[PDB]
C-alpha cells in the first residue's frame, strides 16, 4: 500500500457462475442483470465489475493485504529434478564400515 | 428475471462506493475537527459537498427499483430507507422554500451575541458569565436578561420564518402519506414481517398513556415533589397558591433542572465526594488510568486494542496553531480502521467518560459484523441505556474504590444509599416533565389536537401540572423564549430518556436474574458476571432483523419493557418522595399570578 493514494492496483468483486478448479479467470465484461439486455454497456440492469485499489495508508487490518501462495504441488510422473537437498559426510579409511 | 439479486447487488455496489466515500468522509469530520485550514475548509465546502450527491441519484434511481418480485425480504427496508419518497414525492419549490429558510437561521445563527445591561463592552457570548451565575448562584433579574435576550435577537428575526417552517412542514408531512410532520418524524418505529409483534401508528397512541398513567401516580406526585421541593425558597415573590415564573426553567426549555435545590435542602452540611486532593499529591494519569480500565475490562474478560486506532487518535490538547475543542467522543472510520477522540485532564468525570468510551468500544464493535448498511442493534432503544449501565454502576462506591480511589479502611453502610439517593433526587428528578410534555404533545399534534398559536395558553394549564413554570410576562406572537437553545431551535422529539431510564432498570434486574441475583434494582450490579459474560457479550450481537419482542425474549426473556418495576422500583423513591415530604407540604397551590 502507496501513501498519495494507490489508485494504480485494482480490485475484482464479480462474476457470472461457478467455475472449475485451478483455472484463472480473467473477466472484465458487462453483468447481464434483469430482464433487460444489456449489449455490453452499463445501463437498464447492467453493471461494470471493476474497481481499483486507492489505498491509502490508513485501510484496516482486514483490508490490509495478506499475500497468499498456494504452492501447488502437482504430483505427476518425473524424476523431478526438484526434490530436495542432500547431504554428506566425511570418510575414514582402513575400517569396518 | 426478479428484482431481489439486482437491489442486493445494488446495495452492495452502494457499499463499496458510498463506502469509499463514507470512509473518506468519516476521515473528514475527524480531520475538520482536529485541522482548521482554508483548504481543509474549501474541502468542507467542496469536497464535503460530494458527499451529498450520491445518495440522492440513487435514492432517486432505487426508487424506480420495485419492491413486488422480491424474495429474500431483506430489501423492503432497504428501498423503504433508500428508495426515501417521503420528501421528494412533493415539489422542490416547497423543499427549496424550506431548506433556503434553513440556510439564513443557520448563518444568523452563527452570527450572534448579546450583552450587559448598562454597560455593553464586557459583552457576554452565552459562554462565560452570567449564565453560569443563574446555575451556580440564584440571580433572577440575571437570568432574566440572558434569557429574554438569546431569544429577543434571535427568535423575533426568524418568527415569521420558523412560523412559516413549522406550518409548511405540516402541509408536507401531511402529503407523505403519513399525518404529519412528526409522524415523518415517527416512521422509525414500524416493525413488521414477524409473526405476532406488530407495532402500529395509532397503537402507540395510547399504550404510552398508560405506561404515564403508571407513570401518572409517580408522576403527579413527582409533580407534587418539585412542587413541593421548590417550597423554602421565596415567601414573598412566590404566594403558596400561585404559579411559579418562567425564569426558572435551568435552561432555554429547563433541558436541566437542579437549581433552587440546595437552598431547599434539609440535610448539607456533609461535603460531597471530593478527592482532588489526592489526586494533586499522587498525580495519576490517563495513561494509567487506561490500563487500569483496560484490566478492568479484564476481570470481565475483554481484551486489548490495535495499532491504527490510536496512531491518529491524539489523547492530549494540542494548542499551539492547531485549535481543537475539548469534547471528548467515540468515533468510528470503518474497514476495521477505529479511532476515538479526548481531551486529557485528572478527573473523576473524565475517567468515566474514559470508561464510557471502552464500554462503547465493545458494546458497538457489538453491531461491527453486520453487512455495511445494517450496522446496528436490534432496536435503537437499548443504545442508551446500555451505553451507561456500566458507568453508572461504577457511580457506586464498588467499583470506584476498586480502580483505588478509596482506602480498604473504609466500612460499609445504608446511609450512604440513602443520601446517595437523596443526592440523585436533588440532581436528575428535573427533565421528565418536559421530556413526556414534548413527547405527548408531539404525539397528539403528530395526530392532531393542539394547536400553534395557543401553544404558550394550553402550555401552561399543562405545565401548571408538569413542572409549574408559567409567564410573569406571557408572550404573544411577539415575544420570545422557547428558542434560545439550539436544540429544539432545531425541531427534534424526546422519546429517548423515558426509554433509557426504564430500560436501564431493566435490563439490570435481567442481567442479575439470569446471573441468580436478587436485590433492588439501585443495587443490581452486573460486574463479575463472566457465565453471562458471553450472554452481555451476546447481548451486544444482535443485528436489525427482528421485531423488538424476540430479541428481549432471547437476550432476557421478558419480551417487554416493565412498569412494575416503575411503580414498585420508586416504592422506595416513591415513599423516599413522600418520606422526604411526610412533613413537608404535600401540594403547593396553583392559582395567584405575578402580574394579575
Amino acid at each position: 500500500s502507496k501513501v498519495g493514494g494507490n489508485y494504480n492496483y485494482l480490485f475484482r468483486l464479480f462474476r457470472k457462475s461457478n467455475l472449475k478448479p485451478f483455472e484463472r479467470d480473467i473477466s472484465t465484461e458487462i453483468y447481464q442483470a434483469g430482464s433487460t439486455p444489456c449489449n455490453g454497456v452499463e445501463g437498464f440492469n447492467c453493471y461494470f465489475p471493476l474497481q481499483s485499489y486507492g489505498f491509502q495508508p490508513t485501510n484496516g487490518v482486514g483490508y490490509q493485504p495478506y499475500r497468499v501462495v498456494v504452492l501447488s504441488f502437482e504430483l505427476l510422473h518425473a524424476p523431478a529434478t526438484v526434490c530436495g537437498p542432500k547431504k554428506s559426510t566425511n570418510l575414514v579409511k582402513n575400517k569396518c564400515v | 428475471s426478479t428484482t431481489e439479486d439486482l437491489a442486493k447487488t445494488f446495495l452492495e455496489k452502494f457499499n463499496y462506493e458510498a463506502e469509499e466515500l463514507s470512509y473518506q468522509n468519516s476521515l473528514a469530520s475527524w480531520n475538520y475537527n482536529t485541522n482548521i485550514t482554508d483548504e481543509n475548509i474549501q474541502k468542507m465546502n467542496i469536497a464535503g459537498a460530494k458527499w451529498s450527491a450520491f445518495y440522492e441519484e440513487e435514492s432517486q434511481h432505487a426508487k424506480t427499483y420495485p419492491l413486488e418480485e422480491i424474495q429474500d425480504p431483506i430489501i423492503k427496508r432497504q428501498l423503504r430507507a433508500l428508495q426515501q419518497s417521503g420528501s421528494s414525492v412533493l415539489s422542490a419549490d416547497k423543499r427549496e422554500r424550506l431548506n433556503t429558510i434553513l440556510n439564513a437561521m443557520s448563518t444568523i445563527y452563527s452570527t450572534g451575541k448579546a450583552c450587559n445591561p448598562n454597560n455593553p463592552q464586557e459583552c457576554l457570548l452565552l459562554e462565560p458569565g452570567l449564565d453560569d451565575i443563574m446555575e451556580n448562584s440564584k440571580d433572577y433579574n440575571e437570568r432574566l436578561w440572558a434569557w429574554e435576550g438569546w431569544r429577543s435577537e434571535v427568535g423575533k428575526q426568524l418568527r415569521p420564518l420558523y412560523e412559516e417552517y413549522v406550518a409548511l412542514k405540516n402541509e408536507m408531512a401531511r402529503a407523505n402519506n403519513y399525518e404529519d410532520y412528526g409522524d415523518y418524524w415517527r416512521g422509525d418505529y414500524e416493525e413488521e414481517w414477524a409473526d405476532g409483534y406488530n407495532y402500529s401508528r395509532n397503537q402507540l397512541i395510547e399504550d404510552v398513556e398508560h405506561t404515564f398513567t403508571q407513570i401518572k401516580p409517580l408522576y403527579e406526585h413527582l409533580h407534587a415533589y418539585v412542587r413541593a421541593k421548590l417550597m423554602d425558597a421565596y415567601p414573598s415573590r412566590i404566594s403558596p397558591t400561585g404559579c411559579l415564573p418562567a425564569h426558572l426553567l435551568g435552561d432555554m426549555w429547563g433541558r436541566f433542572w437542579t437549581n433552587l435545590y440546595p437552598l431547599m435542602v434539609p440535610f448539607g452540611q456533609k461535603p460531597n465526594i471530593d478527592v482532588t486532593d489526592a489526586m494533586v499529591n499522587q498525580s495519576w494519569d490517563a495513561r494509567r488510568i487506561f490500563k487500569e480500565a483496560e484490566k478492568f475490562f479484564v476481570s470481565v474478560g475483554l481484551p486489548n486494542m490495535t495499532e491504527g486506532f490510536w496512531q491518529n487518535s491524539m489523547l492530549t490538547e494540542p494548542g499551539d496553531n492547531r485549535k481543537v475543542v475539548c469534547h471528548p467522543t467515540a468515533w468510528d472510520l470503518g474497514k476495521h480502521d477505529f479511532r476515538i477522540k479526548m481531551c486529557t485532564k485528572v478527573t473523576m468525570d473524565d475517567f468515566l467518560t474514559a470508561h464510557h468510551e471502552m464500554g462503547h468500544i465493545q458494546y458497538d464493535m457489538a453491531y461491527a459484523a453486520q453487512p455495511f448498511l445494517l450496522r446496528n442493534g436490534a432496536n435503537e432503544g437499548f443504545h442508551e441505556a446500555v451505553g451507561e449501565i456500566m458507568s453508572l454502576s461504577a457511580a457506586t462506591p464498588n467499583h470506584l474504590k476498586n480502580i483505588g480511589l478509596l482506602p480498604p479502611d473504609f466500612s460499609e453502610d445504608s446511609e450512604t444509599d440513602i443520601n446517595f439517593l437523596l443526592k440523585q433526587a436533588l440532581t436528575i428528578v428535573g427533565t421528565l416533565p418536559f421530556t413526556y410534555m414534548l413527547e405527548k404533545w408531539r404525539w397528539m399534534v403528530f395526530k392532531g389536537e393542539i394547536p400553534k398559536e395557543q401553544w404558550m395558553q394550553k402550555w401552561w394549564e399543562m405545565k401548571r401540572d408538569i413542572v409549574g413554570v408559567v409567564e410573569p410576562l406571557p408572550h404573544d406572537e411577539t415575544y420570545c423564549d422557547p428558542a434560545a437553545l439550539f436544540h429544539v431551535a432545531n425541531d427534534y422529539s424526546f422519546i429517548r430518556y423515558y426509554t433509557r431510564t426504564i430500560y436501564q432498570f431493566q435490563f439490570q434486574e435481567a442481567l442479575c436474574q439470569i446471573a441468580k441475583h436478587e436485590g433492588p434494582l439501585y443495587k443490581c450490579d452486573i460486574s463479575n458476571s463472566r457465565e453471562a459474560g458471553q450472554k452481555l457479550h451476546e447481548m451486544l450481537s444482535l443485528g436489525r432483523s427482528k421485531p423488538w419482542t424476540f430479541a428481549l425474549e432471547r437476550v432476557v426473556g421478558a419480551k417487554t419493557m416493565d412498569v412494575r418495576p416503575l411503580l414498585n422500583y420508586f416504592e422506595p423513591l416513591f415513599t423516599w418522595l413522600k418520606e422526604q415530604n411526610r412533613n413537608s407540604f404535600v401540594g403547593w397551590n396553583t392559582d395567584w399570578s405575578p402580574y394579575a
